[PDB]
């Protein structure tokens, strides 16, 4: 029998939706070398080139659906014996410019998962590839040149026998795509940053190991006669002085076998190494279990008297630098049956109750 | 004048472009890509250009999606040339694109001797909920250039583009930029 | 038409054409592909390949028997 | 964050379902000759070979879904001026045996 | 393909033509809305053809056989019917797109949407003659115009 | 001055008129029909004129009935002439009609050396519910012309009329215009 073809449901502009099987649209195969270093690009391709040569249930729906209101979930099913561990970081950035830096610092901003295969069997995270709207499409991200980058921030503490593979499973979940928009309001409730405060290596042994990371975060991170920049870190340097509850996220990057206990505290630069009374200050102890890999330090408003400067002159010494630092001090000693350093990654997630004062003319440099 | 209005705000210097040295007398020009922070002089004229790294510029270079007004202040120096012998003029042109087909969004025309200032503004506004990714193939979005012309480069020594966000300004998204070199302003003795 | 399978068949076309006719066409991409069920599957491909570094279009006909490792380039020509 | 992968909805044994766009799995192109006769095979292929070299929304769902409780709709959008006319007959049969008859009757 | 970067007129020799309303919409830089086309038959009833309409981007080649993966609208005409209104809702467009584009941009790098019109079967008839079909953008509902076009100078994309 | 106000908006360049070449020294003038987009130089003086095709101009040419304010920016270049030797002045005149009997609606008078700018506005307003069909015999409606005079065409090189609609602007009705030729702005090297 005949029917009126104009009135059929062929102009169905639904988003992609269903179970996790029927929304999967690509799988990606990352090769982790037996002997990989820190700061080492494992994968680096455009997010649309992920879906080339694919034949999953939602692959054709993904390409052809004009609007998608759901987020992209990516899950990474990589594992390794507790004996070893490393730290991978997958990360999505809205674009590129020629001959780009792939230092962890540069990348992490915007949208990223960081995990240690040694501890976490798998790791998933959702994100919105259009950061200033509720929607996106396959055609948007192909032409916008959205860029996915997997990087190894810390090498294998004990190398596996053979090469490894990380399978990424790109799906579309059904959460609302909420936008992350930075703006120039002086008082903001939550200013996210995802600023890589730095990788902290502590060698195995007995010595007083102390690591300072300055909270004058603005004006990027260092290189040769050069400096690197995220957007959010460049954004916070718009203001001269600032303050707020700082929400760090400290992560283990070595294996579970390398054990160490770490005190974190706010304090000023003048304090030397071999000053044995760091626990006079208020502080937070961080022991990691075998399975735990991630821990969130928060430092309230009572840790800071006044606001402090976003940038400082590079040539100021630790002796005359009146902005606060975040100390990370080994409480006992770095130990283990196997050789390898106790790596530890600190990441300023965001500032709560942010208050930005003034208007930075700027400084030009990075570290303090 | 003679009594001035009142300048007030913090404008940070982004892009200087010194004019080619002697004996080069011909008419010449330069283009400041205001958003992406690039300085392409016209033809094969050896202009001496620098891009500085104040917070405004670092945001404009790294931010993907942008929205709202930026105020510019174009300063012009300024060779030590007797005022009655000055014949140099400065034509500027805001443009969306740098193609021959596109038109200007604004033209200014200055013939003040020695030195000059020129405050203007323009709103970056774009398709994606009011945001514009500069030079993206998506929706054929485009930048803002600032073509500037020195009719007498013996007399005009250098251009200088200072900028400032209006408080309405908003960004989103990050771009992976290469390492920015540390060029510093060589202040005049 | 699974685009991954067709990409591999298009590369096989350019490679077989190069072997057969002593040429050095550089495969760029598939443009068009038709599968036609026969005794096995027959593929009609339209693809870009660089001649002397110059992008050109070609038509290829490829016969596959999926139960054997049998792939046969039946014809290859510019459009 | 981590999640238990065994307990996800990846063993979804749903049938193929949705609008007519999202359940389409193949299109087929039949050529009717300018001068065709009665008792004349236009197309004759296995119903699974229809779906070879296809990339519609439900193509991969169709191939991989173990059970399908829905019927197959086929629609044929062929037209000609009222001046002329012919009679086509599309027809599905559960199998074959060598050198078969393709008379309308059969 | 008919581009939806409609602004800046239609072509001629080293020239272009202009309506007022088309010149008016090019006042703005980017725009969006529900587009209300009105497709009309211009040939006789004897020349018969079935036409799919869809929004999609320029990169899609001819001899790409999977246009009905996209959401689309089929248009068969009866003998007596002559006029049919396609509407394309806000869910067909992610963002606004530009009113004008540079003339020298190829289909490969042109990120504004097109309106495709694809023959679903084949053009037929007992009498010779082409299947003509006239598309007319009647109006934009829920129009949203962004920015301020400096202008481009040219027409087609 | 010396500190400027702040220009802000998008003004698109409509009509350029370069001044006759050497040895023509006499006083001369030109008239820009601001609405209908036409450039009639006075007498038989070979001015080199171009009408560009930004969206403003295409609307003004095709729209029948118009209403509300348009802002003009008349720029003047600008020959490379020593500032102490400059004697050139520019008189402009808005007019309703171009007949001898009609008076001016506005006069401006500029003697800035090299270059100059002149922002003004005027409201198109008409009989038919506030709309004006330019040059219609109905109600003896009339256009707006912009007569401009170069007292020294050796020193004044060219005029340039940029325009912009105020947001209050409104049109209705279409006119069948001939094909507009594609003249493009030849930007200065």
């Amino acid at each position: 029998m005949e029917q009126n073809l104009f009135a059929l449901s062929l102009d169905d502009t639904s988003s992609v939706r269903g179970s996790l099987l029927d929304t999967k649209f690509a799988q990606t195969r990352v090769l982790l070398s037996k002997a990989m270093a820190g700061g080492d690009v494992l994968l680096d391709e455009y997010l649309y080139d992920v879906v080339n040569g694919q034949d999953f249930r939602a692959t054709v729906a993904f390409l052809r659906t004009h609007v998608i209101t759901g987020k992209i979930k990516v899950t990474a099913t990589t594992n390794i014996s507790d004996n070893s561990g490393c730290c991978l970081m997958l990360a999505i950035n809205s674009g590129v410019r020629g001959k780009y830096s792939t230092d962890v610092y540069t990348i992490c901003s915007q949208d990223s998962m960081t995990w240690n295969p040694g501890c976490k069997k798998n790791f998933s995270f959702t994100f919105n590839p259009n950061p200033c709207g509720d929607s996106w499409s396959a055609e948007m991200i192909s032409r916008s040149r959205v860029r996915m980058t997997v990087i190894c921030v810390s090498g294998w503490t004990l190398s596996p026998t053979t090469d490894v593979i990380a399978k990424l499973d790109w799906s579309i979940v059904n959460e609302k795509c909420e936008p992350t928009i930075y703006h120039l309001a002086d008082c903001q409730n939550w200013l996210p940053l995802n600023r890589w405060m730095g990788k902290l290596t502590f060698p195995q042994g007995v010595t007083s190991e102390v690591r300072r990371m300055p909270l004058s975060i603005g004006g990027g991170a260092g290189a040769t006669q050069a400096f690197l920049a995220n957007m959010p870190n460049s954004w916070i340097s718009m203001w001269r002085y600032f303050r707020g509850e700082l929400h760090f996220e400290v992560t283990k990057m070595s294996s579970p076998y390398i054990k160490a206990t770490v005190t974190f505290l706010i304090a000023f630069g003048n304090l030397s190494d071999a000053f044995g009374f760091y626990e006079s200050f208020p502080h937070r102890i961080v022991q990691f279990a075998e399975v735990e890999e991630k821990c969130t330090l928060v430092f309230s408003q009572q840790e800071f008297v006044t606001a402090w400067s976003t940038q400082v002159n590079p040539r100021t010494t630790l002796e005359a630098d009146g902005c606060p630092y975040l100390y990370a001090i080994i409480h006992d000693s770095t130990t283990g049956t196997i050789s390898g350093d106790f790596n530890l990654g600190v990441k300023l997630v965001g500032i709560k109750d942010f208050c930005g004062i003034g208007s930075n003319p700027g400084i030009d440099g990075s570290r303090l | 004048g003679p009594v001035c209005a009142e300048a007030s705000d913090v404008y940070s210097p982004c892009m200087i472009a010194s004019t080619p040295p002697a004996p080069f007398s011909d008419v010449t020009a330069v283009t400041f890509d205001l958003i992406n922070g690039k300085i392409t002089p016209v033809g094969d004229d050896n202009w001496n250009t620098h891009i500085y790294n104040p917070p405004i510029m670092n945001v404009l270079r790294t931010a993907a999606w942008k929205s709202g007004t930026i105020h510019v202040q174009l300063n012009v120096r300024g060779a030590g040339v007797k005022r009655a012998d000055w014949d140099g003029q400065v034509f500027v042109y805001l443009r969306q694109s740098m193609n021959p087909e596109s038109y200007d969004a604004r033209t200014f025309v200055i013939s003040q001797p020695g030195s000059a200032m020129l405050n203007f503004s323009f709103d970056i506004i774009g398709p994606n909920s009011g945001f514009e990714f500069a030079e993206s193939p998506w929706a054929n979005q485009t930048t803002w250039y600032l073509e500037c012309v020195a009719t007498n480069p013996r007399q005009i020594q250098q251009f200088e583009v200072n900028m400032r966000f209006d408080p309405n300004f908003r960004v989103a998204g990050n771009i992976l930029m290469p390492p920015f070199p540390l060029s510093t302003e060589t202040p005049p003795l | 038409e699974n685009s991954l399978e067709i990409e591999e068949l298009a590369r096989f076309a350019v490679d077989e054409h190069n072997k057969k006719e002593n040429a050095l066409l550089e495969f760029v991409r598939v443009v068009k592909a038709k599968e036609q069920v026969v005794a096995g599957t027959m593929y009609y491909l339209t693809l870009e390949a660089k001649d002397g570094g110059k992008k050109k279009l070609y038509e290829a006909k490829v016969w596959v028997k999926p139960w054997e490792n049998f792939k046969e380039l039946q014809e290859f020509k510019p459009v």
